[PDB]
């Protein structure tokens, strides 16, 4: 009588590398830009 | 190309006692395969895909699926060793078998009729592949890899190109309809050798070993395989190994340090002692006898103190050939009686060993204190279904009385094992074999009145001491008491009658011996007095 | 030349402490062989499905390897079982 194995529940996907700073980074830049941009007219 | 290597033989397998059994496994599965496409395609039939075996622990099973495995020229096969497939994930055991038949599926569709040939081994067989519940609240742990074997093997599609083989011990728990000659047809047996398989077993053991000159002259393979009977596959090579290792020991040594010899190393050899030597006690055979048994039962030994000893001697004898030696009764069974202490067991035990049986074994209540009845049941069937894989066999049943579990309060007894034990001793054993039967008892009147007589074809009789004669007789044998006082026992003894069994004329002379030198015979003489007839 | 191979099994019984763990230990550190996976009673089991017998085939894998990619000429391995 000892409760017998069960089957793993499920997968449950979450991914979660790097981004946020990343794209942050990638913004700053754009910024950057668009000032130029706006300066040289 | 030809399905069989080009360079096969069968002499290089290395298997001996099994030629019926490949030659029907051969004419089976592989004799479609080696004649050209057109009869097979002109005959419209398909070749056959499924094989089974089963038996006693070491008989050769492995060895052959293995040997078999080898056999074809193809793909290297696969392997399964037991539950090697199962997973914690929900669904991946099924995707996991299904990925085996993946190659032949692909072979089959892109190729077509010359398509390849492809095996594999579901070894231990049984572990995945137990009877179905077939009703509500009895799930199965394994459920669905069996269904999905069952559709694959055969299902909406159709294969040609593939071959299951199948191993495990209880051909009885096997799933129903995984045994139709659609998925698994071949299924077959493998038994103990016989004599000529043990020679064959033997020879090809040794072969090898012959090459370098490793075998005096004084090895006589025939007298070894005729010693040992029913021994076996296993066993041989164990017993070989065995006797290789202490001969090669005797060279070399150690105790504080280790270290080998060189200039005798160069003259090893193996003789017929080192063989016996192991055979006496290294390997131990699991459906024989050994002495240890008959050592316990015969402690004191048998002696010869009158006429009835060898009456009933001759009157075993007399059944042991009946037995043997006919083929309209192969049942019979004899239930040996007498008064208590009157020494039943030993005589019973004597001719058991002599009769020469092969198997030979001794149900006794000793190893079931305490069992209940079912246990007690289950090792009667046991040992009972066992006695039944030889040609020759030989069964004692030991203290019946005691067996019952009977008290002549009320009395009371357990019901359950005398109606196994009735039932049990009419059931002939397969055919073309033979089977003796031999009891005991203390107390005829109790089994003649529970209507148990009629179940046995015979009955003997084992008589007490009746006269001085024969009590002066058996005291001289044993040798306790010198003529001196002979005499004067005797002129005692002699002018009346005496009413004891053995074993208490032993326990008294035991007693007896205790006191002092020159008062043995009188504290003897009044121990025997006060003791009685109580006819 | 004698083409035999090893025993591959002991066993040893008797009563509550005669010596038999000692016994063990130092036949086990006397070879050259490196050291014995030990297995400390039932601590393979396992509530999820099919984790017993993985963790049963992972004690043969290193063996099994060693053998595979020498042959004749690997080492010797040895395992250790209590209870
Ligand atoms: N006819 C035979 N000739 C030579 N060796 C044999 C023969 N039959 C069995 N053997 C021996 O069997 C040994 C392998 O064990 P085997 O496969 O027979 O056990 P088994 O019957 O499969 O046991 P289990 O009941 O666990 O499955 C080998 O050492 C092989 O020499
Ligand atoms: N010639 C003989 N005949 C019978 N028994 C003998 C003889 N010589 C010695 N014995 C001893 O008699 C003993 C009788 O066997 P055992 O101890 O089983 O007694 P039993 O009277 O047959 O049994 P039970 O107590 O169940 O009635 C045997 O152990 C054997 O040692
Ligand atoms: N032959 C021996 N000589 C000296 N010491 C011994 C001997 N046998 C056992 N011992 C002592 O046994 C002690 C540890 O015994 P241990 O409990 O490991 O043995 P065991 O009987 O195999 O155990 P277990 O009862 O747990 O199965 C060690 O300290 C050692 O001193």
């Amino acid at each position: 009588s000892m409760a017998e194995d069960a089957d793993m529940r499920n997968e449950l996907e979450e991914m979660q590398r790097r981004a946020d700073q990343l794209a942050d980074e990638s913004l700053e830049s754009t910024r950057r830009m668009l000032q130029l941009v706006e300066e040289s007219k | 190309q030809s399905i069989i290597n080009p360079d096969w033989n069968f002499e290089k397998m290395g298997i001996g006692g099994l030629d019926k059994e490949f030659s029907d496994i051969f004419r089976r599965a592989f004799a479609s395969r080696v004649f050209p496409p057109e009869i097979v395609e002109q005959m419209g039939c398909k070749h056959v895909k499924g094989i089974l075996l089963y038996g006693p622990p070491g008989c050769g099973k492995t060895l052959l699926a293995r040997q078999i495995g080898k056999m074809l020229n193809a793909r290297e096969p696969k392997v399964v060793n037991g539950p090697e497939i199962l997973n914690k994930y929900v669904g991946e055991s099924e995707a996991n078998i299904r990925k085996l038949f993946a190659d032949a599926e692909e072979e089959q569709r892109r190729l077509g009729a010359n398509s390849g040939l492809h095996i594999i081994i579901f070894d231990e067989i049984d572990a995945i592949c137990k009877q179905r519940g077939s009703m509500a609240g009895s799930t199965g742990v394994h459920d669905t890899v069996v269904n999905q074997l069952l559709s694959k093997i055969d299902g909406v599609e159709q294969l040609n190109n593939i071959l299951v083989i199948g191993m495990t011990n209880r051909p009885d728990l096997i799933d129903e309809a995984l045994l139709r000659p659609g998925r698994l047809e071949v299924k077959m047996e493998i038994g103990l050798p016989d004599e000529k398989g043990r020679l064959q077993i033997l020879h090809i053991h040794t072969a090898r070993m012959r090459g370098h000159q490793l075998l005096s002259a004084d090895v006589d393979i025939k007298e070894l395989a005729v010693e040992t009977k029913n021994f076996s596959g296993a066993e041989l090579e164990g017993l070989v190994r065995a006797a290789q290792s202490t001969a090669m020991n005797r060279h070399i040594k150690a105790s504080t340090k280790v270290e080998v010899d060189m200039e005798k190393a160069e003259s090893l050899q193996v003789t017929r002692g080192d063989f016996l030597a192991s055979l006496e006690n290294d390997i131990k055979p699991a459906f024989g006898t050994n002495q240890e048994d008959y050592a316990s039962y015969i402690m004191n030994g048998i002696i010869k103190w009158g006429d009835p000893v060898t009456r009933v001697l001759d009157d075993g004898e007399l059944l042991v050939q009946q037995t043997k030696n006919s083929d309209r009764t192969p049942l019979v069974s004899v239930l040996l009686e007498g008064p208590p202490h009157s020494g039943k067991t030993a005589l019973a035990a004597k001719i058991a060993e002599e009769s020469n049986f092969p198997f030979i074994k001794i149900c006794s209540p000793d190893k079931m204190i305490g069992f209940s009845e079912t246990a007690k049941c289950q090792a009667m069937k046991k040992i009972f279904d066992d006695a039944y894989k030889s040609q020759l066999s030989c069964v004692v049943v030991d203290d019946i009385e005691r067996l019952l579990d009977y008290v002549p309060i009320g009395p009371r007894f357990s019901n359950l094992v005398l109606q196994a034990l009735l039932v049990l001793l009419k059931k002939a054993p397969p055919q073309g074999r033979k089977l003796l039967i031999i009891g005991t008892t203390s107390r005829k009147d109790v089994l003649q009145e529970m209507e148990m007589l009629n179940a046995f074809s015979t009955t003997i009789h084992v008589p007490n001491i009746a006269t001085g004669e024969q009590l002066l007789e058996a005291l001289e044998l044993l040798g306790n008491f010198k003529d001196k006082e002979r005499t004067t026992i005797a002129q005692q003894v002699k002018g009346k009658k005496v009413w004891i069994g053995i074993k208490k004329l032993l326990m008294l002379i035991e007693m007896s011996l205790q006191m002092d030198p020159e008062y043995r015979v009188r504290k003897f003489l009044a121990l025997l007095r006060e003791e009685g007839a109580s006819p």
